[PDB]
This record gives C-alpha cells, sequence and structure tokens, in this order.
C-alpha cells in the first residue's frame, strides 16, 4: 500500500503474539540484492568453492527454530532473479542447499511486504 | 639363568591432505 502505514509493525505484532518475544522471527532484506550474484547468501556455494561447509543463511535459520515468521522487506528492489527461488519456496515448502539436505517450510509464515501502487485504488 | 630376548616393535603415524577451494573471480 502506501508508505508509513505500518506493514512491518503488523508483522512484528504478529510475531509478538505467538512467541511473547519480538526478535525471534527471521527478518531479511530485499534492498541488498540489487545485483545478480548475491543470491548465494541464502543458498550456499556448490561443492568446490570457498564458503561451502558454512551453509546458507536462510537455510540454517530454519533447521533450528522451525516455527519462525519470515519477512521480505521491500521486495521490489531485487531485480527479477531472486523471484525464481521463492517461486518454489511457496507451494512445495522445500528448499535445498549445497549439502543436499532438505529444509522444510511446512509450518512457517511467509510475509513479504511491497511498495507498489501508492496513489491508486 | 634365564635370558633377555629383545623383542621388536611396529610404528605408525598417518599423513594429512589439503583442499584448494577455488574462487569464482567476479
Ligand atoms: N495501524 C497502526 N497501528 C499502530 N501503529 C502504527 C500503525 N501504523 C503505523 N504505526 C506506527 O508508525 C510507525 C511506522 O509504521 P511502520 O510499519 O514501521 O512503517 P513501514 O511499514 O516500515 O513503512 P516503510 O514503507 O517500510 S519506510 C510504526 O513504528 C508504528 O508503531
Amino acid at each position: 500500500g502506501p508508505t508509513g502505514v505500518g506493514k512491518t509493525e503488523l508483522a512484528k505484532a504478529l510475531a509478538d503474539f505467538l512467541f511473547d518475544d519480538e526478535r525471534a522471527m527471521v527478518r531479511i532484506d530485499m534492498s541488498e540484492y540489487g545485483e545478480k550474484h548475491t543470491v548465494a547468501r541464502l543458498i550456499g556455494a556448490p561443492p568446490g568453492y570457498v564458503g561451502y561447509e558454512a551453509g546458507g543463511q536462510l537455510t540454517e535459520a530454519v533447521r533450528r527454530r522451525p516455527y519462525t515468521v519470515v519477512l521480505f522487506d521491500e521486495i521490489e528492489k531485487a531485480h527479477p532473479d531472486v523471484f525464481d527461488v521463492l517461486l518454489q519456496v511457496l507451494d512445495e515448502g522445500r528448499l535445498t542447499d549445497g549439502h543436499g539436505r532438505t529444509v522444510d517450510f511446512r509450518n512457517t509464515i511467509l510475509i513479504l511486504t511491497s511498495n507498489l501502487g501508492s496513489g491508486g485504488s | 639363568a634365564a635370558a633377555a630376548a629383545a623383542a621388536a616393535a611396529a610404528a605408525a603415524a598417518a599423513a594429512a591432505a589439503a583442499a584448494a577451494a577455488a574462487a569464482a573471480a567476479a
């Protein structure tokens, strides 16, 4: 919708309800992903490359604490290549990484705020 | 009037290996 309406505050309030905390949810950004190659923060490198055993950020954030709320702040700024991964996060509820382990988002909450419109009905 | 009969022994210590971890250079 518009700016300043409090979308992120609604998400933090929702996380405040069913956790009695406010920082246990998983916020990431979509403003740091303006180029093509930074997709691999949330996957991990294939076998043979520099950071391999460390794993993915978004993947490791769910193998522990598998009940989080996941945010995507201002998902417009990412040029249309990050969208190919959350095309398959949704509707299957799985994602894989370098090790071939399969995380499962089958009881998480996906909340992805946007910024478009802003003046129309 | 017994003897000594100096017995033998066997030794072992293995080796390591390294991995190179190429960098994609962009
Ligand atoms: N409907 C609302 N109920 C209660 N507080 C609100 C409401 N809307 C806004 N606020 C307050 O006003 C502030 C701004 O709301 P936010 O949700 O933080 O803005 P925002 O959605 O992050 O805007 P952008 O576009 O991301 S910069 C928050 O700190 C809220 O506490």
